[PDB]
């Protein structure tokens, strides 16, 4: 809980816990991207397993749970899935398609489970840093206006919006000794080619509601 | 830059990204935002910011089209 408690650095991506950067393409699946990655995240944390685990059943099976496959969602009605159905299969089992279809999580093996989710306590820094140290967090911001859709690397500290519309996740946090900036290391789906090869790292220091309203929707999964 | 720079970018952008237009109007109206974005990057990396920005495969969309089908959380 005190702060020199918490590591200076976290990155999960050189702990082995985070899967290569993925790509919703032309469909409003981010919730589901999200989701995965934290769900990916939280099982290698506690087995030293990873799994990559499918965005596509969670788009075709989670209706009952509030999503909307490419018309939207959210991750904690994605977590609320996997707990009502016993858990998520593999990406190579239930691949992605990034389109809208019916449901067939019959034809695979549920290979990740969860116990539960948890909220992290809003507007706190501190907060975020104890949750990253346990595992990947996802987290819901703002990430329409134009800086952001052409983010290529550095400390992105523009001037964010807090509109909540779009999920992705944290895999750690760090300090830029180039512009002199703390940031926290974000994971998004859009493949490769944005940002830093599919990563941007937010300003840390953007008041109580997070860089592009980072701090004000976050959770993960326990297991 | 002149008119044919910024065709030349178009041209590379399409055959980067396999970007093809069903329409003329359609492709005159991705040109127009295509260059409309290569501008504001351009002129974004000469300001000194702490990040930078570059083209990528939105370079084709505005701010709403982006927002609309290219994100999705739903609260
Ligand atoms: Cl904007
Ligand atoms: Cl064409």
């Amino acid at each position: 809980v005190l702060p020199s408690e918490l590591p200076a650095g976290v990155d999960w991506r050189s702990r082995g816990c985070v899967t290569p950067v993925k790509d919703q393409r032309d469909c409003g699946s981010c919730w589901a991207f999200s989701t995965t990655g934290a769900l990916e995240g939280a099982h290698c944390a506690k087995t030293g397993k990873l799994v990559s685990l499918s965005e596509q059943e969670l788009m075709d099976c989670s209706r009952a749970e509030g999503n909307q496959s490419c018309s939207g969602g959210e991750m904690n009605d994605a977590f609320q899935y996997v707990l009502d159905s016993g858990g998520i299969c593999s990406e190579d089992a239930y691949p992605y398609l990034a389109r809208d279809e019916e449901c067939r999580a019959q034809s695979c093996e549920k290979v990740v489970k969860i116990l539960g989710f948890k909220d992290v306590p809003r507007r706190s820094e501190a907060a975020m840093k104890a949750a990253l140290a346990k595992s990947p967090v996802s987290i819901a911001i703002e990430a329409d206006q134009m800086p952001f859709q052409f983010y290529h690397e550095g400390v992105f500290d523009a001037s964010c919006g807090t509109d909540l519309d779009h999920g992705v996740l944290l895999v750690g946090y760090g300090t830029d000794k180039e512009s002199k900036k703390d940031f926290w290391i974000m994971k998004n789906s859009w493949g490769t080619g944005w940002g830093r090869d599919g990563y941007m790292y937010m300003a840390m220091h953007k008041g109580e509601e997070g860089q592009c309203g980072l701090l004000l929707d976050a959770s993960f999964p326990v297991m | 830059w002149k008119e044919a720079h910024f065709q030349d970018a178009f041209s590379s952008f399409q055959a980067m990204y396999a970007k093809s237009y069903a329409t003329e109007e359609e492709k005159q109206r991705r040109y127009a935002i295509f260059k409309n974005n290569l501008v504001y990057i351009h002129t974004h990396n000469q300001q000194g910011y702490s990040y930078s920005l570059k083209m990528n495969h939105f370079g084709d969309l505005s701010r709403d089209e982006f927002r609309r089908k290219y994100l999705g959380f739903k609260k």
